[PDB]
């Protein structure tokens, strides 16, 4: 197939083992299931731009719409984890281990 | 697995041919365990909230027995009907491929060599 | 009744009994008719076991 | 909270399930998923303590990152396909990545690291909506899917999660973490025979909802959340007791129980298929669920644990707390197994 | 078999409807009724069994322990009603429902027409039983004895639901009336080799075999008397009549797979009657008898000639009357003593005569003096084991030898030397108790009388 | 009861129970063979409905 | 020797055992979601390269 | 891994022993990188060198064990002269598990090791004989 | 559980944005409108297995 779906592809697996390897911090977290969010965005939108598939010209809208909101409930859960632990650090959540 | 056949008319609890099906009597022994049941949750709702078992709330436990017993009636004959569909189903498979069906020459026991295997 | 409760059990039994006698009529498929038992009816009788 | 609110949305969660339960379109099967995660983040922060955020933040971590690979196992079936339609999937690589999607959802083995911690930072309602109402959507998914599933990962994923489930649960002491490694088994037991018969699969998650619907009401009505704080529930309400004996011994699959119906049913219906090592060795795994289940019944209802003097003012009490369907549900969940061949209704 | 099933259904209600003082003696009376209907199965017939319905049915094999399950009831009600004296009316009346529902699972677990039937009723009488021994046993290791019990069974017993939903889907059905008619042979492969484990090993443990028998004298011992009555005389049981059900569909590959378990039981019946020598616990003494006596109808139902049978339906007839009797002597100590310790209550003979009586009785069925049924059953299962191997005349003797012994020696350190000094609580043997016993040992001379209707489907 | 009462009563069970026998089995090959070959009423797994199509002219003609 | 020490050792004991050796070591996590992430990168991996899940 | 199971079960029995010892090598082995690497994975290491060395000594644990596994099953198969025969895998399991107790330098270990990995591949070579699957294809 | 609400009630809840020869707006075709037409009226009615 296409040259550029490779890189697409490849942006969202580089930006899923950013996301499934964590540092210290749940914001880069956050910003690595965002870029995997506008990995599948650019990548549906090639392909139905490419195919002519009128219709779903409004998902990719779609997509951000839900996965932006998405990304308003994990800020405000990473507002509420940093009012309770000064941080944002994902080794502060380590109570549930017991 | 059956469910193709229920794709075409779909969420009907009782297709239009379950009605060629006969009910269930209302002396169904399924149906009077299901009203058991019905009666069974009755005590049990009596005895969590400490009432008298068996004399409490009798207008309570006959809706247990009697909401019991209207939701069995139909499940039997969703069950009834989808064993019919199931074995209508395998008969016009049957009657459709003869070729993957053939009637078994039956040979009787004289002709039949079983190995004999002694216990001793 | 006074004693009431001792008819729990033999009700029971008889109830049993009258259960396993009405169930041999359902398993009647070959009343009179297997190849060792089968003859002709006596007068004044349809069946030959109930 | 509430109660308008929490009324509007428990009604959005059942409305993203029933959005993934009826929709033929992959877009609204994801919409469905993200207004189902999306609505059910406030009944998991219902108390408002730093282990409820902690468990609210592992399961949008965890949720998250499976509705961005289920969504791009979609966009990999609309390369491959052209296409949008709920059904098979028409390459390998989207099956895969759908079926890891639907396992990090359901919670299964190797994904299953979040289902005890985010059960126990939850209230004992959340963790019932999130061990009943939260299998729902992507058991469906997988009901239709099942055309496409590859079968050495779909099989590995359930005795992983039947192993896993049995190991978890025989350390524990918490009763929600107990239900979650209990979870973790039954799924592995629903998507073991899902290949092979998904009205089975139908059947084993209806008695696991009722079986796990009893036992968080019965922890509910008795407020225990430790084995050691259902040990006292002898000197209370010593009918409880009897009912989460009963309740545990059917979950345990005793005959002639019905948490029996779902397990016997499944090895019935993969040994039809050739396949007899792998449902003995589910059953022989399942023991040791019945162990930690035993475990529960012997602190319970079998032994009279040592109470407090404080007990002897709740004596006074009646619990005015809506048991609902409690004793449906404990009927249901235990006197079953004669109606057994009423399964071919979800034919 | 719904004439037994239905007023046995019945006794709940005669349980929980009945005065707080009327309990026990309407549940006897009434499973004294039953024990008397029971005697209705006796209608065998010497080509075809006697078959009720589609569900159940009822051949010379099932119809004893039938009638054996419905007399031990109201046997069980008479030794327990005075260790739960003192018990809540509540918890009084769970323990009755527990007795009656664990015989109605056992009188429709006999009579099962079907496999699977069998199967479910047959692990079904694990939970009533679990539940008397782990409530109301005495001591600390009830719960773990009730955690043997269980997974020794379910280990055994979920291989064998494997095999009968196999054995469902290859020969279409589990009925055993068509198994009778459609069953093939079971040549020599691995896959029959487990066929043949999967299908045995489960009643191996319910028997139980020598080596599997570590669940027994834990649970015998730490259950209550009507426990351990029910566990000794029938649910030991269940695995021989399981045995001689599944035995139809092993054959030819039994006749080599048969000789480990022929050595581990003749090898365990010697074994466990030399652990009987010497223990001190005088309930494990009778309950490692328990695992010598089963250790020859394992061997009679291995080698599955009709001498063996009738021997072992005979043996396991006797067995659990002897066995049931030997622990409610046991026990009838225990509530005067209070300790299963066997050496501490001694010379009991100089106090309670005709309870010694008793206990002479039962030592002597115990070491099988003819011509009781023990003595019929033990003499045709060594006349058949004699045709197997003319070499097995040596282990069945020497087991008679340490039979004899370990009754005897038994008998003499309960019963005779001088008695205990320091202990003065040894009432008179109350009507309760010496009703029981004779309860046990006077149906138990009876057949020997009329042994036939003992001696199963091939007599 | 009679011996011809057991005896009849046992061929009536016999007959019921070879014939759920016989029924099962071809349950089973039924199962297979609509499985395997996939023409039958059952394992009809659903394609896209051909009503959904647009039959109109477009808007550019090669189509 | 037989039966209360190698009867009892072989079949019930090491099996009790090893299931409560497994148990902590199924249970003996550190709660940590950087940790549990990295073993699902690690299973995806295993699941493409090593058993071929995708093919 | 597919292809390590492909290129063990080629060889017939008691043929080629220093390919059959390989194979199982390099399959006990694989086994051992995967559990290293859930072993670091849910458990940190305190250094790289602990990490890796937890990871060597897993992996030429696993590897020794399929090492001492394929050697005494394929010599019991030379030396008795029944390939189509599950005590020879018996024996090998037997030897595995020696080898996994004197690698954690325990002997009880090793014995339980050897019956039950012994029992274990000796299950593999019936379902190897009478065709047993345990990811059966669904066909009903 | 895919409880098909849509034909039963006879609503059009997404089967529009589904495939891509169905109504488009200004009749726009797709650049596989014929393929995918072809596909569909082949596979139509005979399941997948028969499909394939
Ligand atoms: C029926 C079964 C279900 C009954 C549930 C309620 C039972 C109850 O409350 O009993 C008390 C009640 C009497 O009590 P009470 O004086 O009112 O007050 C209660 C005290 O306060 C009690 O004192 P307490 O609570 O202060 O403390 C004592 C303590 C004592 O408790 C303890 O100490 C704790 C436990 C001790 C150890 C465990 C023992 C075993 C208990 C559980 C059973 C497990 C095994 C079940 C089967 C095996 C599978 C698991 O607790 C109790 O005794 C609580 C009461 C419950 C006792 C009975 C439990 C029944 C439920 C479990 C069995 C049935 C469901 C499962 C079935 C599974 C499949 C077969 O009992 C009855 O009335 C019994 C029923 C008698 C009449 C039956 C009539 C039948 C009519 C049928 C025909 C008409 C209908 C037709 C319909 C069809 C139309 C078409
Ligand atoms: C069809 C599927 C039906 C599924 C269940 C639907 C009801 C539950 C969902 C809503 C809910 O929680 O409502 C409370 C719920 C009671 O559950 P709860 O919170 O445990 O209350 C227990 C006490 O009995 C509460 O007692 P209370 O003192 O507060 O007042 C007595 C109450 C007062 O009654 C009323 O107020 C009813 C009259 C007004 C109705 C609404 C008009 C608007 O009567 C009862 O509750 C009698 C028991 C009714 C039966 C409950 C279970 C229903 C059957 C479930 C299906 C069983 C299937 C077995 C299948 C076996 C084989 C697979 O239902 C009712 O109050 C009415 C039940 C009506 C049943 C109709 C069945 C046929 C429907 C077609
Ligand atoms: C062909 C290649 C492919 C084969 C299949 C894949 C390979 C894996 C086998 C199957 C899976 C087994 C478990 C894998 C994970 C390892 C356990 C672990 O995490 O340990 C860390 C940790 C243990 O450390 P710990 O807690 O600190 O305690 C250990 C002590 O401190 C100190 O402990 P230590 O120093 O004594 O040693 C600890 C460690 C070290 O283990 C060893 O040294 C033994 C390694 C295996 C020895 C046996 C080799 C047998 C060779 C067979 C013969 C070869 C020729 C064959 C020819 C044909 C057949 C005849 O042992 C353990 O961890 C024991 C428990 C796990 C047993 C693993 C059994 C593997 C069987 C392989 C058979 C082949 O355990 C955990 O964290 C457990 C929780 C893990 C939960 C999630 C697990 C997910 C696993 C998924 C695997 C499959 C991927 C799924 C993809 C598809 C679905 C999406
Ligand atoms: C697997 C084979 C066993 C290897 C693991 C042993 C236990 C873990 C360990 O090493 O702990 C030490 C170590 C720390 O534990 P620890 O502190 O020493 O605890 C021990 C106590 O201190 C107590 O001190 P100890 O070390 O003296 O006693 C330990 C005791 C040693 O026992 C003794 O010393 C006395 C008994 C002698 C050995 C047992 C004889 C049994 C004979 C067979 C039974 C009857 C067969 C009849 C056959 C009839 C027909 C022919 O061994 C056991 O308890 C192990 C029992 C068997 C384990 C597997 C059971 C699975 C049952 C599943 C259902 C079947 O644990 C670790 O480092 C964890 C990782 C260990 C290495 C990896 C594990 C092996 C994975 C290989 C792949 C397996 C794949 C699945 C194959 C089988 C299923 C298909
Ligand atoms: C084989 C599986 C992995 C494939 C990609 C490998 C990329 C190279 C990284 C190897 C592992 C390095 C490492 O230790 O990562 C851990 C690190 C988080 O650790 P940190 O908190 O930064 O420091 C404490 C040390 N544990 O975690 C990170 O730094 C995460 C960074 C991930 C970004 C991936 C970038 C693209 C990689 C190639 C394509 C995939
Ligand atoms: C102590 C606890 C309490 C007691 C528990 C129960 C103990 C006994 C249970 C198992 C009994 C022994 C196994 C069956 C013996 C009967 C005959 C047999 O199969 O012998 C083993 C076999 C002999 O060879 P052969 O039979 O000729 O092989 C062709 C088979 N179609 O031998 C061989 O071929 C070599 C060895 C093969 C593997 C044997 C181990 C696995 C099978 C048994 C489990
Ligand atoms: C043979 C080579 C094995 C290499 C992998 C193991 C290395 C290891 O565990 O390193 C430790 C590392 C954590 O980094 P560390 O520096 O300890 O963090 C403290 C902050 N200074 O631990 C980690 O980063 C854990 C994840 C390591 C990668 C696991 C998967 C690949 C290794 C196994 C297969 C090869
Ligand atoms: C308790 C646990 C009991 C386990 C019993 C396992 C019984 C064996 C099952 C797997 C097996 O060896 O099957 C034999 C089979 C070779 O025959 P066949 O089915 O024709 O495979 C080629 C088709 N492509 O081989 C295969 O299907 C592939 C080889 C499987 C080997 C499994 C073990 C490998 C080593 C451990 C990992």
């Amino acid at each position: 197939m296409s040259l550029v779906y490779m890189n697409i592809m490849m942006a969202f697996t580089v930006s899923l083992t950013g996301l499934l390897m964590y540092r210290s911090h749940l914001m880069s977290s956050l910003l690595c299931l965002e870029g995997m969010m506008l990995s599948l965005f650019i990548l549906a939108t090639l392909m139905i731009l490419n195919s002519h598939f009128t219709l779903a010209s409004m998902m990719p809208i779609i997509l951000l719409v839900f996965a932006a909101c998405e990304a308003a409930l994990g800020l405000s859960l990473l507002v509420m984890v940093s009012n309770t632990y000064g941080t944002d650090y994902v080794q502060n959540l380590n109570l549930l281990q017991c | 697995m059956m469910t193709g056949r229920q794709a075409r008319a779909p969420l009907q609890f009782l297709p239009d041919e379950a009605r060629s099906l006969p009910p269930p009597k209302l002396t169904d022994p399924r149906l009077a365990y299901i009203g058991f049941l019905g009666y069974c949750s009755g005590l049990i709702d009596n005895a969590i909230r400490r009432r008298p078992v068996l004399s409490a709330g009798l207008h309570r436990q006959f809706l247990y027995i009697t909401s019991f017993v209207f939701v069995g009636y139909y499940l039997l004959k969703r069950q009834d009907y989808m064993y019919a569909v199931r074995d209508h189903d395998m008969f016009s498979y049957i009657k459709s491929h003869p070729e993957d069906f053939p009637e078994k020459d039956k040979k009787t026991y004289r002709e039949v060599f079983e190995e004999f295997h002694p216990v001793r | 009744r006074d004693h009431w409760i001792h008819v729990l059990v033999p009700v029971g039994f008889v109830f049993g009994y009258y259960l396993d006698r009405k169930n041999d009529e359902k398993l009647a498929a070959f009343r009179n008719k297997s190849l060792l038992y089968k003859r002709e009816l006596k007068p004044q009788e349809e069946v030959t076991w109930k | 909270m509430n109660p308008i609110i929490l009324i509007i949305i428990l009604m959005t969660v059942m409305l993203g399930t029933i959005i993934v339960m009826i929709s033929t379109h992959w877009l609204l099967i994801w919409i469905g998923f993200e207004m189902n995660m999306l609505a059910i983040i406030p009944i998991m922060m219902k108390k408002h303590n730093p282990r409820a955020t902690e468990a609210s933040t592992k399961y949008f971590l965890t949720q998250s990152t499976a509705s961005m690979l289920l969504m791009m196992a979609i966009i990999i079936n609309l390369m491959f396909s052209g296409q949008w339609t709920v059904m098979k999937l028409f390459n390998p690589m989207a099956s895969m990545l759908m079926t890891m999607a639907l396992a990090m959802k359901l919670g299964m083995a190797p994904f299953h690291f979040w289902v005890p911690e985010v059960t126990q930072g939850i209230p004992l309602s959340s963790g019932l909506i999130l061990l009943t109402w939260q299998k729902l959507a992507p058991m469906s998914v997988l009901y239709q899917i099942l055309p496409s599933i590859n079968l050495d990962l779909i099989l590995t994923l359930s005795i992983l999660s039947i192993t896993i489930g049995g190991w978890g649960g025989l350390n524990q002491t918490q009763l929600r973490k107990i239900m979650a490694y209990s979870s973790i088994a039954h799924m592995g037991w629903m998507t073991a025979v899902l290949l092979y018969n998904p009205t089975m699969t139908l059947l084993n998650l209806i008695i696991y909802i009722i079986m796990t619907s009893t036992m968080f009401t019965l922890f509910m009505a008795n407020s225990t959340t430790t084995t050691l704080s259902l040990s006292h529930t002898w000197n209370k309400a010593p009918i409880m007791t009897i009912l989460v004996l009963i309740t545990l011994l059917s979950m345990g699959g005793l005959p002639p129980l019905s948490g029996f119906m779902p397990k016997w049913m499944i090895i019935q219906e993969m040994t039809k298929n050739d396949s007899i090592i792998l449902p003995t060795l589910m059953a022989i795994t399942a023991l040791l669920n019945l162990y930690f289940y035993m475990r529960l019944t012997y602190s319970t209802a079998l032994t009279m644990f040592p109470s407090t003097n404080n007990m002897k003012m709740k004596w006074q009490f009646p619990t005015t707390k809506r048991m609902t369907l409690l004793p449906t549900m404990t009927v249901l969940s235990t006197m079953l197994l004669p109606l057994t061949p009423i399964l071919s209704i979800l034919e | 078999m719904l004439k037994y099933i239905i007023p046995t259904m019945m006794l709940m209600p005669l349980t929980w409807l009945s005065k707080n003082s009327m309990i026990w003696i309407n549940t006897t009376l009434h499973s004294l009724l039953i024990s008397l209907t029971s005697l209705l199965l006796l209608n065998q017939f010497g080509d075809n069994s006697l078959n009720f319905s589609l569900t159940f049915f009822s051949d010379s094999l099932s119809t004893p322990l039938l009638i054996l399950t419905m007399w031990l009831l109201p046997l069980m009600l008479m030794a327990s009603q005075h260790h739960l004296s003192k018990e809540n009316l509540a918890r009084k009346k769970l323990f009755i429902s527990m007795l009656i529902l664990l015989q109605l699972f056992l009188i429709m677990t006999f009579t099962a027409t079907e496999l699977i039937f069998f199967y479910i009723m047959f692990e079904a009488t694990l939970v009533p039983t679990l539940i008397i021994i782990t409530r109301w046993g005495n001591q600390t290791e009830r719960l773990n004895a009730g955690l043997y019990f269980l997974f020794y069974t379910l280990a055994g017993s979920l291989p064998l639901l494997v095999a009968l939903i196999y054995i469902q889907n290859t020969m279409g059905s589990l009925n055993f009336l068509i198994l009778q008619y459609w069953v093939q042979p079971m040549p020599n492969s691995w896959s029959n080799t487990f066929m043949w484990l999967a299908c045995m090993m489960a009643f191996m443990v319910k028997m139980p075999l020598y080596g599997l028998h570590l669940w027994l004298p834990k649970a015998h011992v730490e259950a209550p008397i009507a426990g351990s009555m029910v566990l000794a005389a029938i649910l030991l049981k269940l695995g021989g009549y399981g045995m001689m059900r599944i035995t139809l569909l092993l054959n030819p590959i039994t006749d080599f797979m048969a000789y480990p378990f022929i050595m581990l039981s003749l090898w365990g019946m010697i074994m466990t009657s030399s652990i009987c020598l010497r223990q001190t616990d005088l309930k494990s003494l009778i309950a490692y008898s328990s695992v010598s006596h089963m250790a020859l109808v394992i061997v009679a139902i291995l080698i599955q000639t009709p001498w063996s049978y009738m021997g072992a339906t005979a043996l396991m007839i006797a067995h659990g009357l002897t066995s049931s009797m030997l622990f409610c002597l046991a026990n009838s100590n225990y509530e005067r003593v209070h300790s299963r310790t066997m050496i501490l209550a001694r010379g009991l003979q100089t106090l309670l005569p005709l309870m010694a009586a008793w206990w002479l009785l039962a030592s002597l069925t115990n070491l099988a003096l003819p011509p009781s049924i023990n003595l019929i059953g033990e003499l045709f299962v060594v006349m058949s084991t004699f045709s197997w191997s003319n070499i097995t005349i040596i282990l069945m003797g020497l087991n008679m030898v340490i039979t004899a012994l370990y009754s005897l020696y038994m008998l003499i350190t309960t019963q005779r030397g001088k008695h205990t000094h320091h202990i003065n609580n040894i009432l008179p043997s109350f009507t309760r108790e010496n009703a029981l016993m004779s309860l046990h040992m006077l149906p138990l001379l009876l057949l020997s009388l009329n042994p036939k209707i003992i001696l199963g489907p091939l007599y | 009861d009679a011996p011809e009462k057991n005896y009849e009563r046992t061929m009536a069970i016999l007959q019921i129970e070879s014939e759920k026998a016989e029924l099962r089995l071809k349950e089973l090959e039924v199962r297979r063979l609509m499985r395997a070959k996939g023409d039958g009423p059952w394992f009809q797994y659903p394609t896209i409905d051909k009503a959904l199509i647009d039959h109109s002219p477009k808007a550019t003609p090669d189509n | 020797l037989l039966d209360l020490i190698w009867l009892e050792t072989i079949l019930p004991k090491t099996i009790s055992l090893a299931q409560m050796k497994m148990s902590t070591t199924i249970t003996s996590q550190k709660g940590l979601i950087k940790l549990y992430f990295l073993s699902f990168l690690i299973t995806i991996l295993i699941s493409t390269t090593l058993l071929n899940f995708h093919e | 891994a597919k292809t390590l199971l492909h290129q063990y079960w080629d060889i017939p029995e008691g043929t080629e022993c220093h390919r059959k010892t390989y194979a199982a090598t390099s399959i006990g082995g694989a086994s051992g990188l995967v559990v290293s690497a859930y072993s670091v994975a849910l458990k940190t290491p305190t250094s790289f060198l602990e990490g890796v060395a937890r990871t060597g000594r897993y992996t030429f644990t696993a590897a020794a064990i399929g090492a001492i596994f394929g050697l005494t099953s394929c010599i019991s198969a030379q030396v008795r002269e029944k390939p189509d025969d599950p005590l020879n895998y018996l024996i090998g399991g037997c030897a595995g598990g020696l080898t996994l107790g004197a690698r954690t330098r325990s002997y009880g270990i090793g014995a339980a090791a050897c019956a039950y990995m012994g029992l274990t591949a000796a299950l593999v070579k019936m379902g190897q004989l009478e065709g047993w699957k345990v990811f059966a294809e669904p066909k009903v | 559980p895919f409880f098909d609400v849509q034909k039963k009630l006879g609503v059009d809840l997404d089967h529009w944005m589904t495939i891509q020869s169905a109504e488009q707006p200004h009749r726009i075709p797709a650049r596989c409108h014929a393929f995918e037409k072809e596909w569909i009226e082949c596979a139509h009615g005979i399941g997948s297995i028969r499909a394939e």
